[PDB]
C-alpha cells in the first residue's frame, strides 16, 4: 500500500444561501485523523496549530466558490473539495484535486500532470464551468497555485510520516484447523486466521501439496476482527481417513506457512 | 511626496490612506465599533486607483458596506451611495452586511456572521 | 501610547511615491512577471530589493497577501541552507520552506510560507526599502 493523505472539505447551502459552517474531515494512511470545522481542529493538540489557519483559508474560499454555482433548486446543496496526495513505494508521488456537488462528481484536477476533466452530462458541465470561471477569471489562480497545493499536501504527509504516527505495523494472523463430525463418512475441514493487518492474506486448503479449485472450496468474507484487525477461514470436505492428506496454506507479509488437519 | 500622510503608528498607510488588518473573528456590529474604537471605520472602497493593492488581499474581510432593506441598494456606513462599477456584489449568504473580496468583490453575509475585518481611514 | 488620537499620528518613514509604508519600511509588488534575476535587477533599479523577511511582528500584514511572489531568498549548496541577498542568514523559525520545483529561488506566500521555484521562471514580484 502506498502513503494516503487527503482532506474533504464541505459547504452547504439552504435555498442558495451559503451557511456560515464547514467541515474537513482529514484521512491519514486511510485513517480518520482530523476533523476541523469553522472553529477549531480535534483528533480522534495545538500541534493542530498550521492545519487550523490553512484549512479555514480552504473552507472560506470554498464558501466564495459555492456562491457562483445557479443550481438555485429549492432546498439543501453540498459542496465537496478533496485534495488528495499519495507517496509510492517507489518514490514516484500521485496527486489530485474533486469537487462534488450535491455528493456527485462534476470536476477533477490530476495534479502530477494539470490536467482538468469532466463528466459528460449537462448539468456536469455547467457546474464545471461555474467552478472554472472563477477559480480563473475572479479568484485569479495562477498554475503556481496548482504546483503549491501538490506540494503543500506533500510536505505535510512527509511530516506526519516523520512525526512517527503511522505505523506500518504487521499483525501476522492467528491460525486454527478444526473438523465438523461424520455425516455419511464425510468431514468439513475449516481453517481459520484472525487477528491480522493487514488487510491482504491468502488462504487455501490442499490436497498433497496442491491447491483446490475455488470451487470445491467454501469461503468466508475478510470481517474486520477489532482494533483494525481483520479474520477470514476457507472449508472443504473431505472422506473420513483423507485427513493427513490435506492441509490448509496461507501467505501473509511474505510468511507461508502451513497447517494440517488435528488426526 | 516621500512620506505617507498621516497615519497611526503601526497602522499600513498607502496613497495617505491608513490601513489594519484584524484576525480576531466579530461580527459585521461588532468589527465597525473596533474600527471605530481606533479612530478609523470599516474598509470604504472608493477608488480602483488609490486602492489597487486591495487586488492582493488573500480571503474575505469585513467592509463598510450595508444595505438599508427600504432604500433597495447598498451604501457605506458614512451614508455614501456606493460608485456603480467600483464592487461585483455576489448572493452568497442572505444578510444586509457585505465581505471584501480579492479584485474588487463584495460578497453579502448575515451581519451576525463573525468574520475578520479591515479598518481604513481617509487621510 | 497605546490609543489611536490624531495627535499620536506620525508620517511613515521615507518611501519611494506610491509605495506601501509599514513600521519604517516600504513595500511594492510588481504584477509584470520577470524570472528572479529580471525582479531583483528591478528592486536594485529602484535603490530597493527584493523582499526579506526579518519578523512576524513588524511585517505581520504579509499574512494577508494573495498569491506567490518572487523575494530574496536563494541557495547555497556546501551550506545546504538559504540566506537573503544582502548575505543574512534565514532565521531558524521564521519561513517555512516547501519544495515545489527544484530552483535555487523562493517563492513568498502567505503565512509565511517560501515555496521553492526555479528561477528562470517568470513571477511577480515584492520590492522592499529598509525605511
Amino acid at each position: 500500500e502506498p502513503h494516503s493523505l487527503r482532506y474533504n472539505l464541505t459547504v452547504l447551502s439552504w435555498d442558495g444561501s451559503v451557511q456560515s459552517g464547514f467541515l474537513t474531515e482529514v484521512h491519514l494512511d486511510g485513517q480518520p485523523f482530523l476533523r476541523c470545522d469553522r472553529q477549531k481542529c480535534r483528533a480522534k493538540n495545538k500541534t493542530w496549530d498550521r492545519e487550523t489557519r490553512d484549512l479555514t483559508g480552504n473552507g472560506k474560499d470554498l464558501r466564495m466558490t459555492l456562491a457562483h454555482i445557479k443550481d438555485q433548486k429549492e432546498g439543501l446543496h453540498s459542496l465537496q473539495e478533496i485534495r488528495v496526495c499519495e507517496i509510492h513505494e517507489d518514490n514516484s508521488t500521485r496527486s489530485s484535486q474533486h469537487f462534488y456537488y450535491d455528493g456527485e462528481l462534476f470536476l477533477s484536477q490530476n495534479l502530477e500532470t494539470k490536467e482538468w476533466t469532466m463528466p459528460q452530462s449537462s448539468r456536469a458541465q455547467t457546474l464545471a464551468m461555474n467552478v472554472r470561471n472563477f477559480l480563473k477569471e475572479d479568484a485569479m489562480k495562477t498554475k503556481t497555485h496548482y504546483h503549491a497545493m501538490r506540494a503543500d499536501c506533500l510536505q505535510e504527509l512527509r511530516r506526519y510520516l516523520k512525526s512517527g504516527v503511522i505505523l506500518r505495523r504487521t499483525v501476522p494472523p492467528m491460525v486454527n484447523v478444526t473438523r465438523s463430525e461424520a455425516s455419511e463418512g464425510n468431514i468439513t475441514v475449516t481453517c481459520r486466521a484472525s487477528g491480522f493487518y493487514p488487510w491482504n492474506i491468502t488462504l487455501s486448503w490442499r490436497q498433497d501439496g496442491v491447491s483446490l479449485s475455488h470451487d470445491t472450496q467454501q469461503w468466508g468474507d475478510v470481517l474486520p476482527d477489532g482494533n483494525g484487525t481483520y479474520q477470514t477461514w476457507v472449508a472443504t470436505r473431505i472422506c473420513q481417513g483423507e485427513e493427513q492428506r490435506f492441509t490448509c496454506y496461507m501467505e501473509h507479509s511474505g510468511n507461508h506457512s502451513t497447517h494440517p488437519v488435528p488426526s | 511626496e516621500s512620506y505617507c500622510g498621516p497615519c497611526p503608528k503601526n497602522w499600513i498607510c498607502y496613497k495617505n490612506n491608513c490601513y489594519q488588518f484584524f484576525d480576531e473573528s466579530k461580527n459585521w456590529y461588532e468589527s465597525q465599533a473596533s474600527c471605530m474604537s481606533q479612530n478609523a471605520s470599516l474598509l470604504k472602497v472608493y477608488s480602483k486607483e488609490d486602492q489597487d493593492l486591495l487586488k492582493l488581499v488573500k480571503s474575505y474581510h469585513w467592509m463598510g458596506l450595508v444595505h438599508i432593506p427600504t432604500n433597495g441598494s447598498w451604501q457605506w456606513e458614512d451614508g455614501s451611495i456606493l460608485s456603480p462599477n467600483l464592487l461585483t456584489i455576489i448572493e452568497m449568504q442572505k444578510g444586509d452586511c457585505a465581505l471584501y473580496a480579492s479584485s474588487f468583490k463584495g460578497y453579502i453575509e448575515n451581519c451576525s456572521t463573525p468574520n475578520t475585518y479591515i479598518c481604513m481611514q481617509r487621510t
